[PDB]
């Protein structure tokens, strides 16, 4: 079975599956955990940075795409660089040509289509990374989840990566609570750190290990790392 | 590089306390031949923007098609198309300005002078100009072609500087505009008596008046004038 239909992205299995896409999705699951959640005034990204050795650094997982948009990655880093770079350009085009900040919903559609092209053609490969996009546009705070399959969804909160399921159930529970953390960023972040720690097991989020990013009403997308996150551990 | 064939003359405009007014006659000249008379040179985009165009008519029609497409395209996958994500006058202008400059940069201009008038979502008035060279500028009053020489001097007597805007009413403004159109009909040999005028008010919305006519013209003193110097009868 499978082995005969997972050679490339241009082949359907007898049941209508695309194994190369599914294998790419597997790279995400193997990726470190990251969480996203938003209220009505802000959107926050909390990510667990993973390190190779105790002599290495903890690879960044948050990329700023524009003053009002940014994302967190889980999986192949290079593929995140590519996708975020495309996103940086789309945001840029919107401003330069229309003097308009790109709507998070549109950014999601653009990403979906860019990924879709690498799943119907020969020679290419699906992207092997998941992304969580947060942003504040003309319709408030937003959070999107991007999967290599090309599927992008808007949520109040979510998580991806290894053991992400923990944090996700927590948010699905804490929903009515954080969705109302309006006008108070520190609370939204704390609520995020709490959701993410619901996926810990190995260790505990340290200073050079935790990474947080926020954007909102009067807050340009900014990334906090190290000493800057100390007050949240 | 080209040369205009069928052309539209002046487009004049000004802003008042609650919005902006823009007018343009209905003539389509062919050199010194007043060839076409039912030409609308004011293009409404949505209900918060009107684009006034002068210069080559064939290019004007092209810009019209472009504007219709902008509306269609903005509606795609946009659940807030008629709300938070509808086309702003500033978006429509930046777009056209982009095109105008790219075309002059390829040495193939859209032979026009354009004035975009409208009211932003936050109520702010919008009045900016762009022409075949890609040049752009804003002023409490804007006019193209002949109107720049004869309409601006009259319109500026109403709003000489920014602080005159709040002190100017739709009645005063519309009156200034209508008078300017009469003056242009007197001295501009490429003007028509028939014209359209549109008002974009932050409260009353977009009012588009068609088939207006210059009225109350003074011609009687002509009977007294004879000869070109010494002739008496």
């Amino acid at each position: 079975f499978r082995n005969n239909y997972d050679g490339d992205t241009v082949t359907f299995s007898p049941t209508g599956r695309l194994f190369q896409v599914e294998y790419a999705l597997e790279a995400i699951k193997q990726g470190s955990v990251t969480v996203g959640l938003r209220s009505n005034t802000h959107a926050v990204l909390v990510a667990l940075k993973r390190n190779a050795d105790e002599l290495s650094s903890y690879q960044k997982k948050i990329i700023k795409c524009d003053e009002h948009m940014g994302l967190s990655l889980a999986g192949l880093a290079p593929d995140a660089r590519v996708l975020s770079n495309y996103l940086r350009q789309q945001c840029n085009y919107s401003s330069l040509v229309f003097n308009r900040k790109l709507a998070v919903e549109r950014a999601g559609h653009l990403l979906c289509d860019k990924a879709q092209k690498n799943t119907q053609s020969y020679g290419g490969r699906p992207y092997g990374v998941g992304l969580l996009i947060i942003g504040y546009d003309k319709s408030g705070a937003h959070l999107l989840e991007f999967q290599p399959s090309g599927n992008v969804t808007e949520l109040y909160g979510t998580a991806i990566g290894a053991r992400s399921q923990g944090a996700k159930t927590y948010l699905e529970r804490t929903l009515d609570t954080f969705i109302k953390i309006d006008g108070n960023p520190d609370e939204l972040i704390k609520a995020g750190v709490e959701a993410i720690s619901q996926s810990l097991r190995d260790e505990s989020l340290t200073v050079d290990n935790l990474s947080i990013a926020i954007v909102g009403k009067d807050t340009p997308f900014t990334i906090y790392d190290g000493e800057a996150v100390a007050k949240y551990i | 590089t080209q040369q205009p064939i069928v052309t539209g003359t002046s487009v004049i405009s000004m802003k008042y306390d609650n919005g902006v007014i823009i007018a343009a006659d209905n003539l389509g000249s062919y050199g010194s031949l007043l060839r076409f008379n039912g030409v609308e040179r004011l293009i409404p985009v949505g209900d918060n923007t009107v684009v006034g165009i002068s210069g080559d008519i064939s290019d004007m029609q092209h810009i019209e098609r472009l504007l219709k497409d902008l509306v269609t395209e903005n509606a795609y996958d946009n659940p807030l198309a008629d709300a938070e994500e509808a086309l702003e006058p500033s978006y429509i202008f930046e777009y056209l300005a982009t095109v105008m400059y790219q075309r002059r940069s390829k040495m193939n201009p859209l032979w026009n002078a354009i004035i975009v008038a409208g009211v932003q979502s936050n109520g702010d008035q919008f009045l900016r100009y762009v022409n075949l060279l890609g040049v752009t500028y804003s002023s409490p009053t804007l006019a193209t072609g002949f109107g720049a020489h004869m309409a601006n001097p009259l319109l500026r007597k109403v709003v000489d500087r920014e602080s005159d805007i709040p002190k100017t009413t739709v009645q005063v403004a519309e009156e200034a505009i209508v008078n300017a159109m009469r003056v242009l009909y007197y001295r501009d040999a490429r003007s028509s008596r028939n014209f359209s005028l549109a008002i974009i008010d932050k409260n009353t919305g977009l009012t588009f008046k068609k088939n207006l006519q210059v009225e109350n013209m003074k011609w009687d003193f002509a009977k007294d004038i004879k000869g070109y110097g010494t002739q008496k009868i």
